[PDB]
C-alpha cells in the first residue's frame, strides 16, 4: 500500500524483466501495472523503478521499459481521468507521476532510440502515437528524441 | 523470452 514490504514483488517483477533477453514480458508487465493501478499511493517508487530500469538496462530492456511505462503511464492518466484520483495529494497520483516523467522522459526515449535497433525504434514510435491518443503530457518530443546524432554515427541507406 | 514476449498495446 505504501513503503511496505509489498515493494519486493514489484522489484522482483522488474528484475524478472532484467533476466530476459528481450526484456519484455507482457503478463508480468501487466502484474505490476495492475498493482500500480490498484494503488497509486506507491507511484513514487514505481516511477523511480521505470526511469532507473529504462536508463541502466540494455537496449532490449529499454524497449521493455517503454512497454511498462506505456501500460502504467497511460493507465494512470486514464484511471485518474476516470476517477477522483485526479483530485488528491500530489505524490500518490498521476499528477506527480506524469510530472516526474515529464522532466526525464527525454532521457529514457533519447537513450532508447540511440541504444535500440530500427525495429525497436519503431515499437517506441507506435508507443508515441499511442501516447498522443491517450494525451499523456510527457510529449517532450525534442530533437533529442529524434536521436539523429547516433543515426549519423552508424551506417544507413534508403536509396 | 518467457511470458507474453513482445507485448503490443493498441488504439484506434
Amino acid at each position: 500500500m505504501q513503503q511496505d514490504d509489498d515493494f519486493q514483488n514489484f522489484v522482483a517483477t522488474l528484475e524478472s524483466f532484467k533476466d530476459l533477453k528481450s526484456g519484455i514480458s507482457g503478463s508480468r508487465i501487466k502484474k505490476l501495472t495492475t498493482y500500480a493501478l490498484d494503488h497509486i499511493d506507491i507511484e513514487s517508487k514505481i516511477i523511480s523503478l521505470i526511469i532507473d530500469y529504462s536508463r541502466l538496462c540494455p537496449d532490449s530492456h529499454k524497449l521493455g521499459s517503454l512497454y511498462i511505462i506505456d501500460s502504467i503511464g497511460r493507465a494512470y492518466l486514464d484511471e485518474t481521468r476516470s476517477n477522483s484520483n485526479s483530485s488528491s495529494n500530489k505524490p500518490g497520483t498521476c499528477a506527480h507521476a506524469i510530472n516526474t516523467l515529464g522532466e526525464v522522459i527525454q532521457e529514457l526515449l533519447s537513450d532508447a532510440i540511440a541504444k535500440s535497433n530500427q525495429d525497436h525504434k519503431e515499437k517506441i514510435r507506435m508507443l508515441l502515437d499511442i501516447w498522443d491518443r491517450s494525451g499523456l503530457f510527457q510529449k517532450s518530443y525534442l530533437n533529442a528524441i529524434r536521436s539523429k546524432c547516433f543515426a549519423m554515427d552508424l551506417e544507413h541507406h534508403h536509396h | 523470452d518467457d511470458d507474453e514476449d513482445d507485448y503490443t498495446p493498441s488504439i484506434s
